[PDB]
């Protein structure tokens, strides 16, 4: 997920999406291209944490 | 074993020697008998020792610094430089044994007749064979060899040696006859010799030298004696020089491609 | 003409040493030298964006 | 006749220095000496018909090369080489590659050696079985067994003799067993079988590594880990399997995880020095696997499928009978290449 | 026609197979070219080796498997290979070699070079304990004021003066600079201290050669200690 | 005006180099008679009043 | 043509835009506080 966005990112960036203005402003271009391919059907399930139980002790006293 | 390489078109060269310099009874004295001499005495000198595995040359290299085996640099270089010189007097290197090859017409190249004009102020290089000839009657009274020789500054120059001496070590050129008289100038330039030899830090007393032959000439009585005669070195030295092989000493000179 | 002047000077400054190759071949090979500083400062822009957003989105 | 073309481009080059030098120079001067200056002489000078071609060519030609453009995208031999002036001795790089053109040319005039061993070639250029003789075998010590306080009796029968305080090995048996060895190791490898070489003694990973190398096998020159046949799926189960035709050519096809977890065990073993692996032949008897040893005189030969007697503490020794089984490898690979082209 | 399974390296059966495999591949390279020099520059002490690390080795040298002795055999074959003479390299050797070189291309330093303000002054933050010091330095004759006061009205004691001079001290120009000192914040010591510290930061823009001096000296160094409460 | 002349020629002349092949820096900008340009500085010259001070 | 996403939408993926201050009157201070 992180080497997608970078590449979105590059690409956007490579293709070019005033020369003063390009040395103060970040804005990289549409939120659609620098978010392709990121989506809620692949991205939060994939991320979230504490999903699986790996362990549990019982104790009885 | 050491053995005699073979020869191309080595037929032809068992019946009509190698045309405008040895006969065919010249040819078998210098390489076919001498060779063969040379050959079975480093044999025997070497046999038994680890320098049996090494080739002449790098023989020579080896024991170049070592004063009780001069014997085995002796038989090393002269095998080494006798080749050098039948390799650049041969008819043609390559083998037209089958194709009957009879048009070999071989010319100083651009890269060698430009050294030459550069190292020697501007002399052609008929005038540096006039040198040649000359050096090898004056500086060398008997046995020896002729070189032109390129060192690291690449410059050509010429350089004779006494018997059996190597034209890649300087400390072994055998340059000066000591039997005879030497000038203050001369005596000079052995005690700067002594002196960078005496520089060195390495346990065998060895320096570094890159200069590497051109063109070699044998100036021993096996070459030149049965067709010449004695007095008339001269008159084969000019022959050998006048029709070298320029296809091998065109490929001595280094390019860098 | 700054986008001429200032390459004319240029070549001034080297007419100082050089006290017609400089017609044509000095002329291109300034060009193509200007065009690789300007191509640098591009590149150094992007970094600065790239280091201004988020490329690391889910971890980092 | 061509140099002009290269001197043709050292010109550029040496232009190109210096335009680049004296662009420093303007890049450390105060933009209050230049820039002031350059304006108002512009504000003193007007454009003309021509000065306004390129006060347009240049502002398209800087805005379509570097601007508008993709700052990135989605003589062979020593071509590093850095060559001196003609004037200008040779640099040390240039030393090396003048003394390579008379090493390849001149460095060899004078005589040809023959009849003189070198111990590259026992690796490289290996007999095949049927040219060994007796005097080969014993040029390479095969014959030097060990001390004879050393003696495992179970050998008897391999000995020639003792001498010098060692056992001769019969290298008349060698060379038979040796025979017998090698038409194994041709029938495996002609077979399509996996051939494993397993020497653990120090200088041996040469020799190992060419000979599975021309038999399309394995070697393991460092260590036998224990248990790698009998409790394989432990030890080797992590390791990537691939599969591959009849010409030994992968044939790029994912594996399932069930194909990828399966033992894979070798269909000959290859043992230089037994004494010091036992833990393998156990393995391998244990496995059902065939296996071929060198039998010392200190060595159990009951130990191994096909043993051939001889000295494995020698690299000389080694190293020969090694090259042998592999050229013997090589020759069945080939057949069995050959059977399939036609 | 017929297919099987086979291993896919020839070190399979081996401890490390993966860690092997590649050894054997810069061997290979190291003997096909052991004719070619070194550099005499090594002597000179190159600095040039950005191998990957052996964490990062591990995922492609067998993981758990890999022992530091192997990533250290990879580090002396790698360097044999990467130390051919430059002009003498050739592409092969390059492109085994990339492979193992680190990455950290795709973000930048933080860092931007130090100059003096429109008024020729270097300004450092120094800290010390609990206290904190602010300089003003400028090309001058040796004029000092702290908080506005002379230096000897706010700092009694000789040995808290003799720390802030000696930073100046080091560089010999205690004659060259006036500092307009502010300091905050616990007590004497610590804010002489602090002040000491300021000021070698604060030199370094002059002069950035005189930075392993002052380094050496021990003036570019923050102190950390402070007061721990007991445990 | 043969300053305008020859600097157009050469604006051309480029632009007819950098056509031929896809335009990339490292690689339509190489060196005279250099593959490519490997973009790979602030390392200020200190002055001579500052070097005689550290020597 | 791709599905436009508005300004509104985007403007939720940056940094919360603020107006500019003309006059300087402050009307409220909003202090909030929490143990996280
Ligand atoms: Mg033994």
């Amino acid at each position: 997920i992180n080497n997608n966005k970078y590449n979105n990112m590059i690409n956007l960036l490579n293709n070019n999406n005033n020369n003063y203005n390009n040395n103060n402003n970040n804005y990289i271009g549409n939120i659609n291209n620098i978010y392709n391919n990121m989506t809620i059907d692949n991205i939060p399930m994939d991320i979230l944490m504490y999903k699986y139980l790996v362990g549990w002790s019982i104790k009885f006293k | 074993i050491h053995v005699v390489p073979k020869l191309p078109n080595s037929k032809a060269l068992l019946q009509n020697g190698v045309p405008n310099i040895l006969s065919s009874s010249g040819f078998k004295t210098v390489w076919f008998d001498y060779q063969r001499y040379l050959c079975d005495k480093l044999t025997l000198a070497t046999a038994g020792q680890s320098l049996e595995s090494y080739y002449p040359f790098h023989i020579l290299l080896k024991t170049a610094g070592n004063p009780l085996q001069s014997n085995i640099f002796n038989l090393a270089s002269s095998i080494h430089n006798n080749h050098l010189f039948v390799e650049n007097i041969l008819p043609s290197a390559v083998e037209h044994g089958t194709n009957s090859n009879a048009v070999v017409k071989t010319e100083p190249s651009r890269l060698f007749l430009s050294k030459i004009k550069d190292s020697f102020n501007g002399s052609d290089w008929e005038v540096v064979k006039e040198e040649m000839i000359y050096r090898a009657e004056n500086e060398v009274l008997g046995q020896g060899w002729l070189f032109l020789v390129e060192n690291n500054e690449k410059k050509l120059f010429i350089l004779t040696s006494n018997n059996n001496g190597t034209p890649y070590y300087f400390p072994r050129n055998q340059s000066f006859d000591l039997n005879s008289a030497i000038s203050i100038d001369e005596f000079a330039t052995l005690k700067q010799m002594k002196e960078l030899i005496g520089k060195s830090t390495k346990l065998n007393g060895k320096v570094q030298d890159w200069t590497m032959p051109i063109i070699c000439v044998n100036l021993w009585d096996h070459a030149y004696l049965h067709d010449y005669g004695v007095g008339n070195r001269s008159k084969y030295v000019k022959n050998v020089l006048d029709n070298l092989n320029w296809s091998v000493v065109n490929n001595r000179i280094f390019s860098g491609i | 003409l700054k986008l001429l002047n200032m390459i004319l000077s240029m070549m001034n400054k080297t007419n100082n040493n050089n006290n017609t190759l400089d017609s044509l071949m000095n002329k291109k090979l300034l060009l193509k030298n200007m065009l690789l500083d300007m191509n640098n400062k591009k590149m150094n822009n992007m970094k600065r964006m790239l280091n201004n957003n988020n490329m690391n989105p889910a971890g980092a | 006749p061509n140099n002009n073309d290269e001197v043709m481009l050292l010109q550029q080059k040496l232009l190109y220095d210096e335009i680049r030098s004296e662009l420093k120079s303007l890049s450390q001067v105060p933009e209050d000496e230049i820039l002031p200056e350059l304006k108002k002489s512009l504000e003193q000078d007007k454009l003309s018909d021509k000065e306004q071609q390129l006060e347009a060519e240049l502002s398209d030609f800087f805005r379509n090369y570097a601007l508008l453009n993709k700052l990135f995208d989605s003589t062979k031999p020593y071509p590093n080489l850095i060559p001196s002036a003609n004037d200008k001795p040779y640099s040390s790089q240039e030393l090396f590659l003048r003394q390579l053109n008379h090493s390849m040319r001149t460095a060899k005039l004078g005589a040809t050696i023959s009849k003189v061993y070198y111990p590259h070639k026992d690796i490289f250029y290996p007999p095949l079985p049927e040219n060994i003789t007796v005097e080969s075998l014993m040029s390479a010590g095969v014959h030097l067994g060990q001390s004879t306080s050393l003696w495992r009796s179970s050998t008897q029968s391999y000995i020639y003799g003792e001498y010098k305080g060692i056992h001769i090995i019969d290298l008349n048996q060698t060379l038979s067993y040796l025979k017998r060895a090698a038409k194994v190791v041709e029938g495996v490898s002609e077979s399509g079988g996996i051939i494993l070489f397993l020497g653990t003694r120090q200088g041996q990973k040469r020799g190992l590594e060419e000979a599975a190398k021309k038999t399309h096998g394995y070697y393991v020159s460092t260590r036998w880990i224990p248990g790698t046949l009998t409790n394989s799926t432990e030890i080797s189960g992590i390791w990537e399997k691939q599969e591959i035709d009849s010409n030994d050519n992968p044939t790029e096809r994912a594996l399932s995880p069930n194909e990828t977890s399966k033992q894979v065990k070798p269909d000959l073993l290859v043992v230089l020095n037994p004494t010091e692996n036992r833990n393998a032949l156990l393995e391998a008897i244990k496995s059902r696997v065939p296996t071929i040893a060198i039998i010392d005189t200190d060595s159990e030969p009951s130990l191994v499928t096909y043993p051939i007697p001889g000295n494995d503490d020698s690299l000389r020794s080694v190293n020969f009978l090694l090259g042998v089984l592999a050229r013997a490898g090589q020759r069945g690979l080939q057949n069995r290449l050959a059977r399939n082209n036609e | 026609l017929p297919r099987r399974i086979v291993p896919k390296l020839a070190t399979f059966y081996s401890a490390n197979p993966n860690h092997e495999d590649r050894i054997n591949r810069l061997e290979r390279l190291l003997r096909k070219y052991i004719k070619l020099p070194s550099q005499n520059n090594n002597e000179a002490q190159q600095t040039k080796a950005p191998w990957i690390s052996f964490d990062e080795y591990a995922l492609i040298g067998g993981g758990t498997k890999l022992k530091p002795t192997q990533y250290t055999q990879l580090l002396y074959m790698l360097n044999k290979l990467h130390n051919i003479d430059p002009q003498l390299t050739n592409d092969e050797i390059t492109s085994e070699l990339s492979q193992y070189y680190k990455k950290s291309s795709m973000l930048s330093n933080n860092i931007k070079i130090k100059t003096l303000d429109e008024f020729g002054r270097s300004i450092a933050v120094g800290k010390r304990k609990s206290s904190t010091a602010k300089v003003f330095v400028v090309r001058g004759t040796g004029e000092i004021l702290v908080n506005g006061r002379q230096l000897n009205d706010y700092f009694l004691k000789m040995k808290d003066r003799e720390s802030i001079m000696y930073p100046l001290q080091v560089i010999e120009s205690v004659g060259k600079y006036n500092i307009f000192a502010t300091t905050s914040g616990g007590g004497p010591t610590g804010q002489a201290e602090s002040i000491m510290h300021a000021i070698a930061k604060a030199l370094v823009v002059f002069n950035p050669l005189l930075k392993s001096r002052l380094h050496k000296a021990g003036v570019l160094t923050r102190d950390y200690r402070h007061v721990e409460r007991k445990k | 005006e043969k300053g305008v002349d020859e600097w157009l020629e050469a604006i051309n002349e480029l632009r007819e180099e950098f056509s031929a092949k896809e335009y990339l820096p490292e690689t339509s900008l190489a060196p005279p008679g250099q593959s490519k340009v490997d973009l790979l500085g602030s390392k200020i010259k200190p002055t001579a009043e500052q070097l005689a001070q550290w020597e | 043509s791709t599905r436009p996403y508005p300004v509104n939408v985007e403007a939720v993926y940056y940094a919360p835009l603020k107006l500019p201050i003309k006059y300087g009157d402050l009307v409220a201070d909003i202090q909030l506080r929490s143990y996280d």
